[PDB]
């Protein structure tokens, strides 16, 4: 029931004002603090602060005192993290969480948002995705399937449903190929179906 | 500081009568006055507090009235068990001053005392201070004058009388008069006078006697 | 306080782990412990003396010893390899919270040698797999090396060092490179050495083809 | 704003009724609201039976001087309120304790004041009230009922008492030395040596700011700074039931340690709340007590958190040359 | 259930000290106004001292400086330490509770302890029988030449109470006390009349002398 929703990704120009949101549903949004944490790519989790949307009160980490500003919108049940200067080090995943308190001894972030990835890209975004990949032989452990991917950002969001015939296992991850990234996974449960068939892919690049 | 005076220092009334005891304070103590009842040889019992409030378990025939400097304790119908001394106490000041008590004796019909005599026992003889006692049982009029009897001669010394308190059931007294004599005097006197004993009831010549 | 934590905790096989975080505020306040697998949002695993949210395995337990709090994992399987954070009430401010630095974890695993399933076969073979994989790291890390001409590779090579896969917790890996199928027609050999084929499972196949 | 904390003014009818000991913090606060603590003090010390604060409660207590800054804040505790909570002791006056001139003691039944080394209260017996000078209790027909209004209670000084952070004895000695430097003329305060003097006058009224820091005597100060900080501690919130009265000790404990009882914005901020989904017939609600917060005093170059802080009238002695 | 019990009284030399004590059951003592009252033999009640539940202590003018009332929370005890005693302090002392709900009336009283301030020394009851003479239904036990006043005479260990007439003690010519207890029974055929307890008092002696027929 209770959940916090955030944008999937948000690309912006370095040095540009930016504003990410976290919307709560399933509870009275003004009765709980909303805390924000940051995760650099391949680094640990750092906590910025908590905003009470009942009166838009704030409590910041001493490290994050002027870098970011936390705002609240009680009517639409939203919390906001804003910068006004994106810089370049701000490329990170940002999590919103609902702080659940039990008296003066318990502070828990029971509900967590899915995270907004903010990138000071200093580049552009575009994705093509197509490959015929006709059935062939080449062996052994490696079966045959279909795999398509190429784009600069990282919104994979490929959700084809397969696995019993070909190309249905979890997707491969993204590797920084200069300004691009590699293809997906096509593992087959049983090699007897190595002939395969072309699926609907269902690729969406939100960028 | 505060003087607490009970006007009827001694009182006497029949069973079923109405009894009033007045207490007066030297200064206004408002209604912080208590009435206590004390039977002989017992701790005082709180009858009334606040100058009118009856303590739980106290018979309803006890009532208190008054305020300021004058207070009254009233027994609506005197009972034989109401014989005691009644005290008025002020709890207005930390001195908790008690008034001088009022003794409530109880009147009744005249009762004839029962007379008994006891000569000294063998241990009394061997001690050297043999004493002979005369006991008067269950008589109301406490005036029970008893002159002692040796050789038809009046004796004034070594005569000691003790009278019990008024009974809580039939309101009758009982008094014992003992005369202590040396061994020589006891041995040299073998007969007793058994002379007149005075009592409110018509018992002038009623007196037991012993010989030997 | 600050809630200091050990940056990493040694591999406790299938034994019991005692991830700990210490601070002044932990004297009077309980520590909430969250876990974060790599690539997923943090999940609260303990939030009171021992209270545990529904869905969290019972092996997680919380304890307080004075100035220090401990998250104990009785049965440490492959699921528990994650980053563990402790947070608590701020000692100075009753309305503020303090977070820990985070503690890593490590467990064992079973080697496998699953290669890349299909290297998008084109009409002209730009390059085959010829990559050594570091899948199922037995201990520490021994990544393989690629040789275009039996020497340290200098051409652009895409290193597909993947993270932990939620389905199969073994760190599955794959790698491939593209060369437009114009230069590779000269040389034939393409050899990758894992140096730990006993557990890495080197799936390098010989190409020896243009 | 200046009204009762949690409980309206008491309506007593039975002056002989016993005063129960209530373990809950909110129950003690409710007793403080109804002046039950002052009635208990009078019963213990003055041979008095009954109650003070009839129909008025603590909010109608008389103060000296009449204009009182901290009386507006109903959440700021007085010496009597802190005494009821075990924070200090309001000692019964002895003959040596001095009665400060200036208050109107006529008709007062209880009056307390902070003295240089403590807090001293004077009481009267049943059916008695203070004279004009306050030296004696005399018979008063208007007090015979035993259920007396709140204007029979007098509190001297603008005083606020709070939980303290203890300071070392060396810090107290430094503060005391600075105070002695600030008041060279003073020799004795309330019969206690402040400065060593050879020849001193008679005691005089002395209006001064002071802080009690839990040591032998008080730190009296002339130039100081004070700042009030809202720490949102558990003692700053009181739990009631909106018609039933204060919550029981167990109910208050569950509300303050479970984050399930409802409450105002500050209580939800600091401890959590669960509005809706009524599990009970009517849950306890915990609200912030209306006070400016805890006072921190910057004096003599150091910041302390006193046990009590105020501006009050004491009796001081001046040096005679 | 609720009760106060005195202890510590007895014979004291003039100028001595004895420290009466009072133990309470059902009363916290430290939460009550506790008073000491005294009654001289054959006189009225006299308030001696009081202690408030707040600790304030007040004393009668005749005992100021010599008497000290105190409380002790353990054992739930109220004590009165008496010093420089004279003959005017010989009296029965009661510990009482002044209940505020009763406007500080002494609702609770102890049984009382008699203190005697005299230079004389204690001595035994020296009891005798007074067997019913042939001339004239009363048995009696005589208690001759005992100094300490409090003597209790229970005949059948408390079983016999009809006709029990224990006379007040009377000061002898020598300076001792005499008791003349008696029980009137017309006839019992040597049943409950005799062979029963007579005397016991402050020294440890419990003479049970039998009043057998002559
Ligand atoms: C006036 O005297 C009162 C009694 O002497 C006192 O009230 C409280 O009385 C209770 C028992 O009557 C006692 O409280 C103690 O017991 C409880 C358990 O029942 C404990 O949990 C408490 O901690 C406490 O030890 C005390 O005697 C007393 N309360 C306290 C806190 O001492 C009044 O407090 C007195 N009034 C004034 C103004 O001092
Ligand atoms: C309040 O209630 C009544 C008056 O309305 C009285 O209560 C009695 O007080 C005495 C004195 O201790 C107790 O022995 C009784 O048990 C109480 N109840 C009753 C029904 O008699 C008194 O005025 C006040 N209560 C108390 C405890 O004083
Ligand atoms: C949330 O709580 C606040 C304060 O108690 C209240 O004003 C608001 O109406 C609540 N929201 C809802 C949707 O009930």
């Amino acid at each position: 029931e209770v959940q916090l929703v955030q944008p999937g990704a948000e690309v912006k120009k370095p040095g540009e004002s930016l504003k990410i949101s976290c919307k709560g549903s399933g509870y009275n949004f003004s009765n709980n603090w909303i805390g924000w944490v940051r995760q650099m790519p391949g680094k640990g989790l750092e906590y910025m602060g908590i905003i009470y949307p009942g009166d838009s009160d704030t409590r910041y980490n001493p490290s994050f005192k002027g870098q970011v500003t936390m705002s609240a919108d009680r009517s639409i049940s939203t919390a906001y993290l804003q910068w006004s200067s994106l810089k370049a080090s701000d490329t990170a995943i940002y999590y919103c969480a609902r702080l659940y308190r039990r008296g003066w001894t318990t502070d828990a972030f029971d509900i967590w948002g899915q995270g907004t990835r903010v990138t000071a890209s200093s580049a552009s975004t575009k994705g093509p995705s197509v490959f015929p990949l006709a059935p062939s032989s080449k062996g052994g452990t490696a079966a045959l399937g279909c795999l398509v991917k190429d784009y600069f950002p990282e919104p994979v969001t490929v959700s084809w449903n397969s696995g019993a015939l070909t190309s249905g296992v979890h997707t491969f991850p993204a590797v920084l190929q200069s300004s691009g990234l590699y293809s997906l996974s096509s593992v087959v449960t049983v090699p007897s179906s190595s002939l395969g068939t072309q699926t609907y892919i269902c690729n969406v690049n939100h960028k | 500081d505060i003087q607490m005076t009970q006007s009827p220092s001694s009182l006497s009334a029949s069973v079923g009568d109405r009894v009033s005891i007045t207490c007066r304070a030297s200064q206004t103590i408002s209604t912080y006055l208590n009435w206590y009842q004390q039977k002989p040889g017992r701790a005082p019992k709180l009858l009334i507090y606040g100058a009118s409030s009856l303590q739980s378990g106290v018979p309803s025939r006890f009532s208190g009235s008054g305020s300021g400097t004058d207070f009254t304790l009233t027994i609506s119908s005197l009972q034989p068990e109401d014989f005691a001394t009644y005290y008025c106490q002020e709890s207005d000041s930390p001195s908790f001053t008690f008034g001088q008590g009022t003794k409530v004796q109880i009147k009744r019909t005249v009762a004839a005392p029962s007379v008994f005599i006891f000569p000294p026992s063998d241990e009394q003889l061997k001690s050297g201070t043999a004493s002979v006692v005369c006991l008067l049982n269950n008589f109301y009029p406490r005036e029970a004058k008893v002159q002692w009897k040796v050789d038809n001669a009046l004796q004034s010394g070594n005569s000691q009388e003790s009278v019990t308190e008024q009974d809580s059931k039939d309101s009758t007294y009982s008094l014992s008069s003992t005369l202590t004599l040396s061994k020589a005097d006891y041995e040299k006197h073998k007969v007793y006078a058994c002379e007149v004993t005075h009592q409110g009831l018509s018992s002038p010549v009623t007196k037991s006697f012993n010989r030997g | 306080s600050e809630l200091t934590q050990d940056p990493a905790v040694s591999v406790a096989l299938g034994q019991t782990v005692r991830i700990t975080c210490q601070g002044d505020t932990l004297r009077r306040h309980y520590a909430a412990w969250y876990q974060q697998k790599p690539g997923q949002a943090p999940v609260l695993v303990i939030y009171d003396k021992n209270t545990r949210p529904s869905g969290i395995p019972d092996r997680f337990s919380g304890s307080s010893s004075g100035n220090t709090a401990s998250l104990t994992i009785t049965g440490a399987q492959a699921e528990d390899e994650a980053d563990y954070y402790c947070n608590s009430r701020d000692s100075s401010d009753n309305l503020h919270v303090v977070f820990g630095g985070g503690t890593k974890l490590t467990v064992l695993g079973q080697p496998k040698a699953a290669p890349s399933v299909t290297l998008f076969p084109p009409s002209s073979e730009e390059l085959q797999a010829n990559k050594a994989t570091l899948v199922c790291l037995i201990s520490d890390f021994y990544p393989g090396a690629v040789t275009v001409a039996w020497k340290a590779d200098s051409s652009p090579v895409k290193a597909g060092v993947e993270t932990t896969t939620p389905s199969k917790q073994s760190n599955n890996k794959y790698a491939a490179s593209s060369y437009l199928s114009l230069t590779p027609e000269q040389w034939k050999s393409h050899r990758s050495y894992s140096c730990q084929v006993t557990h890495e499972g080197s799936t390098v196949e010989k190409t020896v083809a243009p | 704003d200046s009204g009762p904390i949690i409980c309206a003014g008491p309506i007593h009818s039975n002056k002989s009724a016993d005063i129960p000991h209530l373990l809950g913090y909110s129950e003690k606060i409710c007793q403080i609201d109804r002046l039950i603590h002052v009635s208990s003090w009078l019963r213990n010390h003055s041979q008095f039976q009954g109650y003070v604060g009839q129909r008025g409660g603590r909010s109608q207590v008389s103060y000296y001087p009449a204009e009182n800054s901290y009386s507006r804040w109903s959440g700021l505790l007085s010496p009597c309120d802190a005494d009821w909570l075990g924070m200090l002791v309001v000692k019964k006056a002895k003959g040596s304790d001095m009665i400060v001139p200036g208050p109107s003691y006529k008709g007062k039944v209880f009056f307390e004041r902070p003295t240089f080394d403590g807090y001293v209260g004077w009481g009267c017996g049943s059916g008695k009230s203070r004279t004009e000078s306050g030296e004696l209790c005399s018979s008063d027909s208007g007090t015979s009922s035993g259920l007396l209004p709140s204007n029979r209670v007098l509190w001297i000084g603008d005083v606020a008492c709070q939980p303290m952070t203890p300071i070392p004895e060396e810090t107290f000695l430094e503060l005391k030395s600075f105070s002695q430097s600030e008041f060279p003329d003073i020799c004795k305060i309330d019969g206690i040596v402040f400065n060593q003097c050879e020849g001193e006058s008679l005691p005089q009224p002395f209006d001064v700011a002071w802080m009690d820091v839990g040591h032998s005597h008080k730190i009296i100060m002339r130039e100081h700074k004070t700042k009030w900080v809202q720490e949102s501690s558990s003692k700053d919130f009181v739990c009631y039931k909106e018609g039933t009265g204060p919550c029981s000790e167990s109910e208050e404990k569950t509300c303050k340690t479970s984050g399930s009882c409802r409450g105002d914005m500050q209580f939800c901020k600091v401890a959590g709340c669960e509005h809706g989904e009524e599990a009970s017939e009517a849950k306890c609600r915990c609200s912030l007590v209306h006070k400016p917060g805890e006072v921190v005093v910057s004096y003599g170059g150091m910041r302390v958190r006193p046990k009590c802080y105020g501006f009050s009238r004491m009796m001081a002695t001046l040096e005679v040359n | 259930e609720v009760q106060l019990v005195e202890s510590g009284g007895g014979l004291v030399q003039p100028g001595g000290s004895l420290r009466l004590s009072c133990a309470a059951s059902g009363i916290i003592v430290s939460d009550n106004y506790m008073s000491w009252v005294r009654q001289a033999p054959g006189k009225g009640l006299e308030w001696v001292s009081v202690i408030y539940t707040g600790g304030s202590t007040f004393y009668a003018d005749s005992v100021k400086g010599r008497f000290t009332i105190s409380r002790d929370r353990s054992k739930n005890t109220l004590d009165l330490q008496m010093n420089s005693l004279s003959a005017e302090d010989t009296a029965v002392y009661y510990c009482a509770r002044a209940l505020g709900a009763y406007d500080y009336a002494f609702d609770l009283w102890g049984q009382g302890n008699l203190v005697t301030v005299s230079s004389a020394s204690t001595k035994g009851p020296s009891v005798f029988p007074l067997a019913p003479s042939s001339k004239s239904a009363a048995l009696g036990c005589l208690v001759k030449d005992y100094f300490p006043e409090p003597v209790t005479v229970s005949w059948n260990s408390g079983a016999l109470t009809s006709g029990v007439h224990t006379f007040p003690a009377v000061l002898q010519s020598s300076g001792l006390y005499s008791l003349s207890s008696v029980v009137t029974v017309p006839s019992s055929s040597l049943g409950t009349q005799t062979y029963i307890c007579n005397v016991n008092h402050k020294p440890s002696n419990t003479k049970v002398d039998k009043k057998v027929e002559p």
